């Protein structure tokens, strides 16, 4: 039993739904805005992840264009979601972060 | 008040007249135009 | 380089606006490929294109009569010297039989060759490229090869 | 209507840039006539008689 | 090579209106742009054929306005144009700035602080406008609003006087006003073309908020082509207003001369005034009314400092979608309430939509991009 | 300003085209359009429309309320 | 400085553009005679006569 | 996004600028006061006295 943290849970899934850049085939880590730090994590990943990030965005601009989302069975699930970018943003930011501390002194 | 009247009216008819031509024409052209990216396909090949 | 006839070699030569082009007309029974191919810089598509395009249309409208000479005259040159030896000419006589039913003699070709002046090319090049649909592939740095609808407003000019 | 209208309308006058113009400009000129007047006629009746112009006869010296 | 490209004038053309690399995917949003470009146009062409026949002392003012319309040949479908662009003007303006919002443009700091900019002194141009044609409304519109000035500390009289020429909206203001809303479309017109030097060092943005470098395509033929399909709807619908309806957005006040004497019930702003009327009218305070008026508009050039949300979109944001169309809902709350009086129902929920504007960018909409990023585990 | 071939890195996606001559300007114009343009209303009716209503009944009840108040019932 | 200009090329270019720029004149007349309503020509035209007497 | 800005360099860097920032001052303030003819200021300044009565 965990049941509030899978309620606080339910609600996240939930949003996430109605966000809805799972219609287009998106993940939440190609939704970002990039600001430097994210140009940086986008600039930071391997050929594969790089390769298959383009491809989403591709799919997902032709479809915002054609006005048009993903059949159900092919939007992202919730679960299904890689945070793929996380991990390279938080080495960055942390990387920055020391800069601005040694800026400081 | 309104001396023109009929003549703005007159002139009411043939831009609605116009209109009724040309935004299906003009939006015909668009379309035409745009069907090379509206119909366009995607395939995306990795390697290995 | 600069001094080759051909202005599409010329300027691409000049400008370095590729590595390497050449025309081609493919045939297959009641249909083909007309057309030509390049190798290029990610940056030179545009130029490449246009250069191109701009001398089918210069052929299709305007096309002189010197120019028509030194285009037969490198066709006579052509078949001339790839019918030497027995393996060129036993392929010419295989294939030939194969699509035109016959050996065309080169005489026949000469004769040809010479009925072609300028207004037949402008003719035949308007009934094959004028206001045509092309087929088009790409393949690697292909960021600036012309979007569709812009290669085929290359399909003809607005001054004719 | 054997080639298509359409088709001998493109290899007659749309071909070349200069006939396709050509026709514009002269379909510009026709057309203005059959419409202006032709709308016109369309004003005259939701007006059958309240304008000026069908008064007329009423003032006449 | 190519001669389009490499002319020092047809160069410049080439890289903004044929081969710029547009988005795949943006809105009819989008025609906006263009189609106040040509509201701009518009207004010129109009503007200058009305300034040919017009007068801009107290004597003819208002006489010369109306020898356009029975006497000029044509005359009165120039100056409806004109009168009814001005707020086709308006609605593209609105238009513009509201996608703006949603879909986090304003993320282009020197463009958007430039189109605050553009609508500051298209909005100065259309008030100095409306004082022209000399009638009641003109007037009266033209003694409310630069009354306002009085309020400024030290500083206040000395002010609204120097704007005047003079103790009142007098024969100097006529004129004066006049020569002002010649040039400032002018200025506009320059402030515009920087506007579309900085957006052009990134390329305009699109519905999702992500970068479109994947997926660009030609600015011709698809833009071009869907920005002459935009420009046909538009002179329908400034056309129709002109054609049909040419007073319907008009106050029938200024079909009489300016009395300095008599003032009218209600004063009543065009359309595209009114929720800042209201926003005005509900503070009691000279000083704050004024600061209230200023800040709802300069409250835009705060947004950017305001964007909390990890993703640029409204697009993927349902709590951000809700927040925004309440502030859209509300602002039209405030335009229904400029163009009633001060009355009992009035006062109150013409007042509570002002705190509304305000809190809803200052507040609310700032918060809930931080429970937005929150909920995606951001 | 930023021009094609060099905008970004793009790797392994193919794009077919087809020619405007060869297809229909209005594929299937009423028979995919209309469940589109209800499927594109019913994703944003919830988030567009409740402030609107909400707009509405106060429009409605104010108006009413100001005309139902000036005018007396005792002396 | 037009002495380059004259030889059978030029000859073969001018003849290969003269249909052209016959027909974009008689598009320029066309168009001028039709936006200024040139009377003059158009009376002598069998359908458009406007100046219906 | 502002706590970045506060330490020890940021110190020594205010106090660097300041006697600067303060003369800036004093030129905006001599500069308003001389090009609006200030008065209520000005009255106050021993040779400057226009308004002789
Ligand atoms: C007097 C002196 C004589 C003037 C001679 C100079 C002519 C130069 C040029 O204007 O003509 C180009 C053009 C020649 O084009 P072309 O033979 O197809 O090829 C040229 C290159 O390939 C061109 O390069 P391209 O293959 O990339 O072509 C694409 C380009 C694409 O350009 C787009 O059309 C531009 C659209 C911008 C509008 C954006 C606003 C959005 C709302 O189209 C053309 O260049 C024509 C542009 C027309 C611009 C309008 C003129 C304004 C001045 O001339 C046309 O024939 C003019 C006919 C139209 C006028 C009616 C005839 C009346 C007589
Ligand atoms: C009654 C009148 C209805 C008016 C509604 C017009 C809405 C557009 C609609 O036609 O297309 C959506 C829709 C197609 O949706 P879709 O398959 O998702 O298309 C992909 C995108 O929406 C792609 O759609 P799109 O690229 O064909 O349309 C985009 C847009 C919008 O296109 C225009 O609205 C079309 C112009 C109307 C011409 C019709 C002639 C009427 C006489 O074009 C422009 O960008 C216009 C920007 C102008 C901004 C406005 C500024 C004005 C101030 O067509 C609907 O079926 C038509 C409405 C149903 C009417 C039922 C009555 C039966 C007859
Ligand atoms: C103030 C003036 C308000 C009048 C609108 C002015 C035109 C706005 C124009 O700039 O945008 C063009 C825009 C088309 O732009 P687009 O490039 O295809 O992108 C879609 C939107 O930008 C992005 O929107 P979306 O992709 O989320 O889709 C919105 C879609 C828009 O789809 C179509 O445009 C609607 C065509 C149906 C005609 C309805 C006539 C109203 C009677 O559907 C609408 O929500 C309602 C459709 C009404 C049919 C259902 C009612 C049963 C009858 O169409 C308008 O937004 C439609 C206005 C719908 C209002 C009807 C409310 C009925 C309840
Ligand atoms: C700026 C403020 C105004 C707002 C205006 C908004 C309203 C929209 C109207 C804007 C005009 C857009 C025109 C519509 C676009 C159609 C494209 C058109 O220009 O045709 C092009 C070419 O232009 C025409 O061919 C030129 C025809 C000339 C006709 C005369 C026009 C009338 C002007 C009169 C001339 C006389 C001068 C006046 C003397 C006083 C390309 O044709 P295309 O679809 O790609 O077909 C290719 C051609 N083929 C068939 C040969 C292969
Ligand atoms: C410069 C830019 C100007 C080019 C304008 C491009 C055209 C835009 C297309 C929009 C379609 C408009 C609907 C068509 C309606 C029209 O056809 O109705 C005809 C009707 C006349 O009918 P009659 O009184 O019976 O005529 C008597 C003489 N025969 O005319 C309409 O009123 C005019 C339509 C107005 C469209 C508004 C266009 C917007 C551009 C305005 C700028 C004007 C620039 C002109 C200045 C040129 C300097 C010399
Ligand atoms: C004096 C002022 C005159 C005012 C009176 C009003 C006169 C009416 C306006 C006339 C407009 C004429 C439009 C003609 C444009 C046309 O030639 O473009 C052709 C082109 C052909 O396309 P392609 O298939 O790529 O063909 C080329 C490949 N071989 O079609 C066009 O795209 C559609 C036509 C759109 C019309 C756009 C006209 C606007 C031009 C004005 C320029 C203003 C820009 C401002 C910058 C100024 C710097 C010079
Ligand atoms: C100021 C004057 C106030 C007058 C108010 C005007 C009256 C209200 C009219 C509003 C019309 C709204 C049209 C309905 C369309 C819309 O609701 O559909 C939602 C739909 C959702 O689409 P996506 O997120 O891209 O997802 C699509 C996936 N397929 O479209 C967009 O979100 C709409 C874009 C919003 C643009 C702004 C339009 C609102 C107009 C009001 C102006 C805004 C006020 C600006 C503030 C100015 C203050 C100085
Ligand atoms: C601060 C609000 C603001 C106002 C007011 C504004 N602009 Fe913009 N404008 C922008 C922003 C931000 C963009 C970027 C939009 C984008 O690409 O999504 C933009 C985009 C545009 C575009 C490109 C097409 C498009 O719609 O994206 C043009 C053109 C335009 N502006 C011109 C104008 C004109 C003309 C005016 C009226 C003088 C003006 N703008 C008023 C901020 C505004
Ligand atoms: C060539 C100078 C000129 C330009 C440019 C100009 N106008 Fe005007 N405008 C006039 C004159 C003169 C009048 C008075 C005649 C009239 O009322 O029709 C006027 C009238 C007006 C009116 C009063 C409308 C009415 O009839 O009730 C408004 C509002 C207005 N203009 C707004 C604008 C806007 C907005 C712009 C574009 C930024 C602009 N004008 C461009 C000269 C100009
Ligand atoms: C001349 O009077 C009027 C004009 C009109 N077009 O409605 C109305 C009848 C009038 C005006 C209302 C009104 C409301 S709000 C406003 C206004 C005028 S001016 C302005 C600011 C935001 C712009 C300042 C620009 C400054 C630059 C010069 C730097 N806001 N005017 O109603 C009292």
């Amino acid at each position: 039993v965990s049941a509030s943290s899978r309620w606080l849970e339910k609600i996240r899934k939930w949003y996430y739904n109605a966000a809805g850049f799972n219609k287009l085939g998106l993940m939440r880590d190609d939704t970002i805005h990039e600001n430097d730090d994210v140009k940086e994590a986008i600039r930071r990943l391997p050929e594969n992840l790089y390769d298959d990030r383009v491809f989403r965005i591709k799919r997902a601009l032709d479809l915002s264009m054609r006005q048009q989302i993903l059949p159900k069975e092919q939007w992202t699930k919730y679960e299904e979601d890689k945070s793929y970018l996380e991990p390279y943003l938080k080495e960055v930011i942390r990387e920055r972060k020391e800069r601005e501390e040694w800026a400081k002194k | 008040a309104e001396p023109e009247h009929d003549h703005r009216k007159r002139m009411g008819l043939k831009m609605l007249l116009m209109m009724g031509l040309l935004l299906p024409l003009v939006y015909a052209m668009k379309r035409h135009k745009w069907s090379v990216l509206k119909s366009r396909k995607l395939a995306y090949r990795p390697p290995k | 380089g600069a001094h080759l006839s051909s202005p599409l070699a010329s300027i691409a030569a000049t400008n370095k606006l590729c590595q390497s082009f050449q025309t081609f007309n493919i045939c297959y029974a009641d249909t083909g490929l007309l057309g030509a191919h390049f190798v290029c810089d990610h940056m030179s598509i545009d130029d490449m294109m246009f250069v191109l395009q701009g001398q089918w249309m210069r052929l299709c409208t305007s096309a002189t009569e010197s120019e028509v000479l030194r285009g037969k005259n490198l066709l006579r040159n052509a078949l001339v010297s790839h019918l030497d030896g027995t393996t060129p000419v036993c392929e010419d006589i295989g294939r030939s039989l194969l699509t035109y039913g016959r050996r065309i003699p080169l005489a026949e070709w000469e004769s040809r060759i010479a009925e072609v002046d300028a207004r037949v090319v402008r003719e035949v090049c308007s009934k094959y490229f004028y206001d045509q649909c092309p087929a088009v592939a790409g393949f690697g740095p292909i960021e600036q090869l012309p979007d569709y609808n812009r290669i085929r407003s290359g399909m003809f000019w607005l001054r004719f | 209507v054997a080639p298509t209208l359409t088709a001998r309308l493109y290899s007659l006058l749309f071909r070349r840039t200069s006939t396709f113009a050509l026709t514009i400009v002269v379909g510009a000129l026709f057309f203005e006539r059959a419409f202006d007047q032709g709308a016109d006629a369309i004003y005259e009746h939701i007006n059958e008689g309240k304008l000026w112009k069908h008064i007329k006869h009423k003032y006449e010296n | 090579t190519n001669i389009r490209k490499s002319h020092p004038l047809m160069k410049i053309v080439n890289n903004a209106f044929i081969d710029l690399p547009a988005p795949s995917n943006i809105s009819s949003w989008w025609n906006f742009g263009s189609l106040l470009g040509i509201c701009l146009i518009l207004q010129i062409l109009t503007g200058l054929f009305l300034a040919m026949h017009y007068t801009s002392d107290t004597t003819t003012a208002f006489s010369s306005v109306t020898h356009i319309c029975r006497d000029v040949n044509y005359g009165w479908i120039i100056r409806y144009m004109h009168a009814n662009g001005a707020s086709m003007f308006f609605i593209c303006l609105y238009m513009h700035v509201g996608r703006g919002l949603y879909y986090g443009s304003y993320t282009f700091l020197e463009t958007w602080n430039i189109g605050v900019i553009l609508l500051l002194t298209v909005m100065a141009t259309a008030f100095m406008g409306y004082v022209l044609p000399w009638g009641q409304m003109s007037f009266w519109g033209a003694t409310v609003i630069t009354n306002l000035l009085s309020a400024i500390p030290y500083i206040g009289t000395n002010l609204v006087e120097w704007i005047w020429g003079g103790f009142s909206v007098d024969k100097a203001t006529l004129t004066r006003f006049f020569a002002f809303h010649f040039i400032l479309p002018f200025i506009i017109m320059a402030i515009a073309m920087v506007h579309l030097l900085f957006l052009h060092e990134t390329g305009s943005n699109n519905p999702t908020g992500i970068s479109s470098d994947v997926d660009k395509i030609p600015f011709h033929p698809y833009y071009t082509i869907k920005d002459i399909l935009g420009a046909l709807l538009l002179i329908l619908a400034l056309m129709l207003l002109v054609l049909f309806a040419p007073d319907l957005l008009g106050d029938p006040d200024n079909y009489t001369p300016a009395n300095p004497l008599n003032t009218p019930p209600h004063i009543k702003p065009e359309w595209y005034f009114l929720f800042a009327y209201a926003i005005l009218r509900s503070i009691p305070n000279k000083l704050g009314g004024v600061l209230a008026l200023a800040f709802s508009i300069l409250i835009l050039a705060l947004i950017p400092l305001l964007h909390t949300s990890k993703q640029r979109s409204m697009m993927f944001r349902p709590l951000s979608q809700c927040l925004f169309w309440a502030l859209v809902a509300d602002l039209l709350t405030l335009t229904w309430i400029g163009g009633q009086p001060v009355e009992h129902p009035y006062i109150t929920i013409g007042q509570l939509a002002s705190v509304l504007y305000f809190l809803l960018i200052l507040v609310l909409m700032p918060t809930a991009g931080t429970i937005e990023n929150k909920l995606l585990k951001w | 300003g930023r021009q094609f071939g060099h905008l970004t890195r793009v790797r392994h996606v193919i794009t077919y085209s087809l020619s405007p001559f060869e297809q229909r300007a209005f594929p299937h114009y009423f028979s995919k359009g209309i469940p589109n343009v209800l499927r594109r209303t019913r994703a944003c009716i919830l988030r567009v429309a409740p402030p609107f209503v909400a707009f509405y009944l106060v429009y409605t009840w104010g108006t009413q309320e100001f005309e139902k108040s000036k005018r007396k019932n005792p002396a | 400085m037009l002495t380059r200009f004259l030889g059978p090329r030029y000859r073969q270019l001018a003849r290969n553009w003269v249909p052209t720029a016959g027909l974009w004149g008689a598009v320029g007349a066309v168009g001028l005679v039709w936006a200024t309503d040139w009377r003059l020509i158009l009376d002598w035209v069998p359908y458009i006569n406007g100046k219906f007497k």
